[PDB]
RNA sequence: AAACUUUCAACAACGGAUCUCUUGGUUCUGGCAUCGAUGAAGAACGCAGCGAAAUGCGAUAAGUAAUGUGAAUUGCAGAAUUCCGU
RNA sequence: CCCACCCAUACCCCGCCCUCAGGGUAGAAACGAUGCCCUGAGGAGUAGGCGGCCGUGGAGGUCAGUGACGAAGCCUAGGGCGUGAGCCCGGGUCGAACGGCCUCUAGUGCAGAUCUUGGUGGUAGUAGCAAAUACUUCAAUGAGAA
RNA sequence: GGGACCGAGGACCGCGCUCUGCAAGGAUGCUGGCGUAAUGGUCACCAGCGACCCGUCUUGAAACACGGACCAAGGAGUCAAGGUUUUGCGCGAGUGUUUGGGUGUAAAACCCGCACGCGUAAAGGUGAGAGCUUCGGCGCAUCAUCGACCGAUCCUGAUGUAUUCGGAUGGAUUUGAGUAGGAGCGUUAAGCCUUGGACCCGAAAGAUGGUGAACUAUGCUUGAGCAUGGGGGCGAAAG
RNA sequence: UUGACCUCGGAUCAGGUAGGAGGACCCGCUGAACUUAAGCAUAUCAAUAAGCGGAGGAAAAGAAACCAACAGGGAUUGCCCUAGUAACGGCGAGUGAAGCGGCAACAGCUCAAAUUUGAAAGCUGGCUUCGGCCCGCGUUGUAAUUUGGAGAGGAUGCUUUGGGCGAGGCUCCUUCUGAGUUCCCUGGAACGGGACGCCACAGAGGGUGAGAGCCCCGUAUAGUUGGAAGCCAAGCCUGUGUAAAGCUCCUUCGACGAGUCGAGUAGUUUGGGAAUGCUGCUCAAAAUGGGAGGUAAAUUUCUUCUAAAGCUAAAUACCGGCCAGAGACCGAUAGCGCACAAGUAGAGUGAUCGAAAGAUGAAAAGCACUUUGAAAAGAGGGUUAAAUAGCACGUGAAAUUGUUGAAAGGGAAGCGCUUGUGACCAGACUUGCGCCCGGCGGAUCAUCCGGUGUUCUCACCGGUGCACUCCGCCGGGCUCAGGCCAG
């Protein structure tokens, strides 16, 4: 598959190394900044699409309207501190709204918060 | 370059004249002009097969593959001849694992370069670092002007546990020419074996033998390898009692006499 | 060895920074040590060279030669010194030329700046000797 | 390229740029994590020492050992076992360990000032002026239309009144 | 017998290979983001006692102001110009 | 028809080299079992296939390697080693670095390509005084001064 | 009896004989000569015999054709991706750390969380046969011969059937890259194949975008353009 | 007659802006051939190169008219895998995705559709005593409120605030911070060799008359002096208006983008005839609407989003810009065309084409002076360690050439084998051991003494002596073994 001139484009990753240090050097310049706070902000425990991965579970992208009411979580308070929020996600089970707000019910034990001034 | 030898504007002058067909440049103002280009044969030309950045320059090997080899690098320091088969200068030290105290080596004891010496001075390693440091010559060849311009042996490698020495013994063994500093839970095949050559000296200290088992257990997907054979010794296999009882007598000398 | 990225240990960078430095830099280059005596009385070690320097050459051809400096010469990296001088083939007395290296201060030419000099190494070597010892 | 023979020839000086960084990469000021920061240790090595979490998510490989930083019912009810419609909107009514984070708790728990709003001088005028007719009945207080332009309830007026000290 | 030609050796030429060198190139990586109608990039004309197939500068013309350093510049002429000093 | 003589890389005996084959070699050998010893047979060669070895630039280890009391290079009607590519020494020159071994690596080995670039020949002090340019000298055109 | 060429090996061991030692599994004894030269090397020259152009490329033939004035330096099967065969190596029904994360003495080394690629998974007889053996016999791998089971289609046509559906049982003179007690994954090295400039040099063409298109007269059209491609000029080839 | 409003113009009126460069990477437009298919036209080449337009430090994309068929996911982008799979194919050449999954990075918002209508609450300019005054824009709509996984309005009760200074800190530049020029030898010169030291969080690198950690600059480490601009910030002054904000509840409401979808047709393009997408032409929509899927399952049952308006960091690219660090790279016919006067000198009408050329010595000490004579030249003499290093300059190969010496030859000779002669050069076994006698001296001798180290029975020193023993040395005597070639 060399009938197009791949001479001309042909990329190495001899900055493999070099990338490496900047994205580590990224997360250092970023936990500067937000010293006492995590990096990342907590995600929630979803369940993978298809029939091939039904029984493998992952990090989605933002915890539901409803999984954050019953938690007891303001939606306008949530992502100042640290929690990620997504409008599009529904629950349509009460197997996914259960883990969520067992989720962002851990997280409020191991959370401390300091006043505003 | 990718444009080494290609920015010319030469073209053939044919079967025309009595001239090798080879590209020559137009003009007609300068010493440039009718010479041949484009061609390995030429001066100032490409050169043939151009170097490339897509040349394999890494390689891989697996990681089974790579802790055999320092099991077996790590073993080969443990035996005395070869130490001295690779040049160490090993003839002062009382015992070729060679263990030094932790207290003698832990916080800022050794933190001090004069103090690190000391240490090696009495534990033997004398001759090793005097070795390194009579032995510093220049480069014979080109790899002066790349800057390589001298070459000395190796000395002695200290193994230390980060856990319960520090790293202040580091900074101490840093300006030492020869000595060089590993933790126990890194070691390098690089320099357990330079050169590719094994029997490194190792100045191991007190806490990284107690760390040696579990440095070599915790690491997932590789145990110690089972030798293929047992008793490495092969005159006790061959002059034993249990296999010379079955022999067959001789049938000749080791020089058999000439019969005509 | 080196540790900061900064610095550079290429031949090539160091051989032309040093043969096309500026004269301001070509001064701390052009620097001598002082004397058993002045080393014991400054606390200093070197100092750059200027004209009025009483100076004495302690390697080469002309070794054991005391003498003040008649120029200072940054453009060859050159002192010279009074009646160290050969003749040309008309006879005309030239200077010879001593880099900086090769001699010892004996006696300085103080001016304001001089123990301004003098003041700041002292204060930066008692400095580390007292944070070394305590 | 033929920009670059010129400045070597030039007399001209190089302008050296200093080594400059958008973002600094150590934390600074007079809080407690700047001045427990080593600067020689990593980030999860730093957080480690504090007793801080630093990755939430999980873990994208193997992390160095001693790393704590990258981590009756009649209506079935799914919800009821992990429980404990109107939420505080603005906090949160929550409930050998290292000295960072024993220092931060202590940050969390201090008392802090109330900084009470208080009622403007002609907002106590307009109080003071439905007393001084009304007494104490908020019925006609907010049935009344000279004295309360601005037409509200009762319930209202009374919490305004409760917080002047007028009752 | 001279000469002429050939081979070899010593010495002397021609030529610039070989060895050594390298303020040059090539390739990789890292930090950063800045030309122009407030006239850019480029093109000329000029400015130094002897100067270019250089460099700097613009009638304030191998430069002025300001700050720092602290005693030069240098191929030759030449400067009562500056050394406990804006 | 008979007798005697001459010589091939052929045949016979001997020596030596190499290959192949057979045998021996451990309570270890009077030599790196990848060593050593004994015996036999064989030896042409294009395309082609396989093995070993020599040499060049650079990299890791090592020789406690060589070197201004002279490294590398080069020259040489000298002493050697190898079947060979090659390797060592002497004599002269010269003036700043270089080599042996085990591995690693490659822009790695030339008599040709009407090869490339450079330098230099015969033709030949010949054909020639045509173009081309080198130096000297001479004319004019326009200015002066003695 | 006369002569020539040769002396391999290196304690003893054997076969023997004419047995106090021999000519019997390979040369010792005695005498002489040798440092102002024993014995070699290099160059030059004479002499006898032999041969007297190299690389390519054809031929029954090179006595064909091509290249060669000389010397120095340069100069041509390389590197990537992907197949395949074999050797070494690790692990093994598994194997592959290196997209990435952690860590570091910082492009090195060391560590691995979930996936992912490939693969595996979703016991018969007889006869030979290496090896062993209580000498009675066991019998690897592999081969051959008859069996066993899976799927397929055919006919035979059970309990049954929704009453028009079924395939059970019995056989095939059939099939498969069928099963029958895994062998693969990663890597190093070498050879071959495909594609890239592809061992090095060498067409005529085609396209894109630009630079130039000298002079003369006349006519036409809307200062410019067109034409007579006219009149002159350049080059070509016939020794 | 006057004065508006609209529309179109003038002005060397005041305030602004665009052009050009650069273009490695980025966004559009336009668009080619050779080649391959052993011929060639579909196709490939290639949605490439050339041409045109437009940006930045990144750009572009981007918060679903999405993916899916799930137990569901949830803006955009990039890596690995999916995968040489699906798909399309003169079914030849070949071309060639995406969803899922693991990662990197993560961030959400602004309008139009509403009546502020109990008060255009908004904004540009000008004059300004800087404090607040005028003109104009604008109702054909400028603020506030709202943006469909929403919202508005009431009611109810809890919960939230706003400005200004600002010590100090971070980033980056700067100042200073270790130790031999100790003795001897070679050398023109120690930076070499030998002896004795010292520093080392510094034995990276460079210079210095030859290989320098300690002669010089630097280098390592924390500090330390001064300064620049951004950012953060302990605290300290003030705040305020019946001002703004979040949630709850509901006998009240809830507006969502048109010559746009779509239908036919032509061109282009894609793996993609629900056209894969786009563009042109003709016609031209809807509101329990529209789009894309799923399904033989019995009728289009169900699933999931809302198009025709807009903004937005990060992870990604980078042959260019300001710098910086590196290398199993090249080493002056190499490496960029250019290590140096290099896009220079030179050529062409022009577009364009485009070289050759590094090295005295440690230091010019770059040859004074005498004497030839017309010269880029000699002979003396001098400098230098060296001038057979003299700005023709380190070393200085071969081709080729001259002089001197030997020998040969007459269309010879050259190469192979074998002697001979001459010239030059070399120089053979490196040439030793063993006995006996006398003397002298040390020991490993002495059951001598003392000490040290050790592997704990072996070594080494110091002092004693020559009864024995053994080594040497000196002076005599004797014997043996010796390399090569002959007979």
């Amino acid at each position: 598959h060399f009938r197009k001139h791949w001479q001309r484009r042909v990329r190495c990753h001899f900055d493999q190394p070099g990338k490496k240090v900047t994205r580590r050097l990224a997360r250092r310049a970023k936990a500067a900044a937000l010293a006492p706070r995590p990096v990342d902000k907590l995600r929630p425990i979803v369940r993978c699409p298809t029939v091939k991965y039904n029984r493998r579970t992952r990090l989605g992208r933002g915890f539901t309207l409803e999984e954050l009411k019953a938690a007891g979580i303001p939606r306008l308070l949530a992502p100042t501190i640290g929690i990620a929020v997504d409008h599009r996600r529904k629950n349509l089970s009460e197997e996914s709204l259960a883990a969520n707000v067992q989720r962002l019910k851990d997280y409020k034990a191991r959370l401390i918060l300091f006043p505003r001034k | 370059s990718e444009k080494a030898g290609h920015q010319t504007s030469a073209e053939s002058w044919g079967t025309g004249r009595a001239v090798a067909r080879i590209p020559r440049v137009s003009g007609g103002g300068t010493h440039r002009a009718g010479q041949g280009a484009f061609g390995n044969m030429c001066r100032s030309g490409r050169m043939f097969a151009p170097t490339k950045i897509w040349r394999k320059w890494h390689v891989k090997i697996n990681q089974g593959q790579k802790r055999f080899a320092t099991a077996s690098a790590l073993a080969a320091s443990a035996v005395a001849p070869l130490l001295m088969a690779r040049g160490h200068q090993v003839s002062t030290v009382p015992e070729v694992p060679l263990v030094v105290d932790s207290a003698a080596v832990a916080g800022d004891a050794v933190a001090k370069t004069a103090a690190a010496y000391k240490l090696l001075k009495a534990i033997g390693a004398g001759p090793d670092v005097e070795k390194v440091k009579k032995s510093k010559k220049l480069r014979a060849g080109k790899g002066k002007m790349r800057g390589r311009r001298h070459r000395q042996r190796r000395g002695p490698l200290i193994v230390y546990s980060p856990e319960h020495d520090g790293k202040e013994l580091v900074k101490g063994f840093r300006n030492i020419p020869g000595v060089e500093t590993c933790p126990v839970d890194a070691l390098n095949l690089l320099q357990l074996a330079p050169g590719g050559h094994l029997g490194r000296f190792i100045v191991w200290t007190s806490a990284a033998i107690k760390q040696l088992d579990a440095v070599y257990e915790s690491k997932k997907g590789f145990f110690l390898p089972a030798n293929i054979v047992s008793q490495a010794d092969l005159s006790r296999l061959i002059n034993s009692t249990e296999i010379q009882s079955v022999l067959r007598a001789p049938k000749g000398e080791a020089r058999t006499k000439r019969a005509c | 060895m080196k540790v900061r990225p900064t610095v550079s240990s290429s031949r090539r960078k160091a051989r032309k920074a040093h043969f096309s430095a500026p004269s301001s830099v070509r001064r701390v280059i052009m620097s001598a040590p002082l004397s058993k005596e002045l080393r014991e009385k400054y606390n200093v070690r070197s100092i750059p060279i200027r004209k009025g320097d009483e100076v004495q050459i302690v390697r080469g051809a002309h070794k054991d030669k005391e003498g003040k400096v008649t120029s200072v010469y940054r453009l060859k990296y050159v002192i010279h010194v009074e009646r160290v001088t050969r003749e040309k083939a008309t006879g005309q007395t030239v200077p010879i030329g001593i880099h900086p290296s090769n001699v010892v201060i004996t006696k300085l030419h103080l001016d304001k700046d001089r123990e301004n000099i003098l003041a700041r190494i002292k204060a930066g070597r008692e400095q580390v000797a007292k944070a070394k010892g305590k | 390229r033929e920009l670059q023979k010129r400045k070597r020839r030039s007399s001209r000086p190089t302008i050296r740029m200093p080594n400059r960084r958008k973002k600094a990469l150590n934390p600074a000021g007079n809080n407690i994590i700047a001045k427990s920061w080593n600067k020689k240790e990593t980030l999860s090595q730093n957080y480690t020492r504090f007793g801080l979490v630093a990755k939430l998510g999980k873990a994208t490989g193997g992390t160095a050992p001693g790393n704590k930083a990258l981590l009756s019912e009649s209506d079935a009810v799914p919800q009821q076992q992990q429980q404990e419609n109107h939420i505080r909107q603005h906090d949160l009514e929550l409930e050998s360990k290292p000295e960072v984070l024993r220092a931060l708790e202590r940050e969390a728990t201090r008392p802090v000032e109330k900084t009470v709003r208080h009622q403007s001088e002609r907002e106590r005028e307009w109080l003071q002026r439905l007393v001084d007719k009304h007494g104490d009945d908020v019925a006609a207080m907010a049935r009344d239309r000279k004295l309360n332009p601005y037409q509200q309830t009762a319930s209202d007026i009374k919490r305004r009144l409760k917080k002047a000290g007028l009752l």
